[PDB]
């Protein structure tokens, strides 16, 4: 009662789809592996952190990533599959933002890279939506009393990033020592950047 | 679909696995794990066989049990399988044989999914929203914790998508729709049983009404 069907392991499972699609001609040369690359190498949060950066240094491009995310996003031509409509979301002295997609595991890929584990379980599923606060604390992120926690869940097409508040003792950094201290937690909410 | 995947709000549920900032590894702990996204992309972008949204309900339409004991990546290995079998790609035979062993599927649709809705509203930034009180088989992309809920339209998309309930389906009569980003009070969602701000649920039109 209740127990697991019988199933192969599941590496020999993977295999065998790719072996019997590949084997009638339907994956390109090449194909899978070029996704591999993209998917390791491209997609990256290190290209969601240089977006923050530049919006921390350059108050024009903070309102352009704020109001056309995706044209702010298209400047830098890190629009891709997954994210292909973007909306950043503002922290402010008052409001803390995290994203979720409650329903599988939707993530703006190409800015933030492919959803880490955590963020695909059942734990975060179930409950970042209706207890953000002690979701946060347990996992290393004390949100002060004073602060709205605002969960957005993605649930069609449009494709998050946060843009956290720049934390004091940043002043006059460079872009690239700025894009160091914004994590890939810090680009999904769950985070907030870290001064040394 | 009223499935086990609709996990927004269920309690019961531990510690999420992370602490903030922590070592999560190599984007693939597996040498396979590559594989259900790169195939789904070819079946997607090469074959034209399904599109993402059917991908998603194919995952939904797994078996209750064999969901929630079945990693992420592994699903996705078994929905894609499902699709490939259920648009007469593949068979079950020939994924078993070359798997050495069972090869279990997601179960088959209970529902021939429903056409964007012919009335719809275009809403504006700063109205209030209800969800509509409807209940779909199908796939649809309304969490349960927000269906007949009152919100605050914070956005309308510049563009526009084929409704999931549709193309999930892989119908003819998805049409196109913008979403709106609905914000709900965390008490609109959960009462006292909460320790939330508020909730931004991205909703297409046809999933909505004036409040
Ligand atoms: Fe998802
Ligand atoms: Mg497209
Ligand atoms: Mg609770
Ligand atoms: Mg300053
Ligand atoms: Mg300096
Ligand atoms: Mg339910
Ligand atoms: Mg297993």
């Amino acid at each position: 009662e209740n127990a697991a069907p019988a199933q192969a392991p599941v590496s020999d499972r993977a295999w065998a789809l790719f072996r019997a699609l590949d084997g009638k001609g339907l994956v390109p040369d090449g194909y899978v592996e070029g996704w591999k690359k993209t998917f390791e190498e491209d997609f990256s949060p290190r290209r969601g952190a240089e977006l923050v950066a530049r919006a921390w240094t350059d108050p024009e491009f903070r309102q352009l990533l704020l109001t056309d995310g995706t044209a702010a996003v298209a400047q830098y031509g890190y629009l891709g599959p997954q994210g292909e409509y973007i909306v950043a979301v503002e922290d402010t002295p008052t409001l803390k933002n995290v994203i979720v997609c409650s329903l599988c595991s939707c993530t703006a890929w190409p800015i933030l890279g492919l959803p880490p584990t955590w963020y695909k379980s059942f734990e975060y599923r179930a409950r970042v939506v209706r207890e953000p606060r002690k979701v946060l604390s347990e996992m290393g992120t004390e949100i002060a009393s004073d602060i709205e926690i605002r969960v957005y869940d993605t649930t069609a097409e449009t494709r998050y990033m946060v843009l956290p508040q720049r934390p004091a003792g940043t002043e006059g950094w460079s872009q690239e020592q700025l894009q160091e201290i914004v994590t890939k937690d810090c680009l999904i909410g769950v985070a907030i950047p870290q001064v040394p | 679909m009223d499935g086990v995947h609709d996990l927004a709000g269920v309690q019961g549920f531990g510690k999420v696995p992370h602490t903030v900032n922590a070592d999560i590894g190599p984007t693939f702990h597996a040498e396979w794990e590559h594989l259900p996204y790169s195939l789904m992309f070819a079946g997607v972008a090469e074959l034209g066989a399904f599109s993402v949204d059917e991908v998603r309900y194919v995952v939904e339409r797994m078996e209750p049990r064999h969901y929630m004991m079945t990693p992420y990546y592994e699903r996705y290995v078994i929905g894609v399988a499902t699709l490939m079998v259920e648009k007469g790609i593949l068979t079950q035979d020939e994924l078993e044989s070359l798997a050495g062993g069972p090869f279990p599927l997601s179960r088959p649709s209970e529902s021939e999914g429903r056409p964007a809705p012919v009335e719809t509203t275009t809403f504006e930034v700063g109205q209030r929203v209800r969800v509509r009180d409807e209940y779909v088989p199908g796939h649809i992309r309304m969490p349960a914790y927000c269906r007949g809920r009152v919100g605050t339209i914070s956005h309308r998309t510049t563009e526009k998508w084929p409704f999931p309930d549709a193309i999930g389906h892989g119908r003819n009569d998805a049409g196109e729709e913008p979403t709106y980003h609905v914000k709900f009070a965390a008490e609109e969602l959960f009462g006292s049983d909460t320790d939330g701000g508020s909730v931004v649920v991205d909703l297409f039109e046809g999933y909505l009404e004036p409040a």
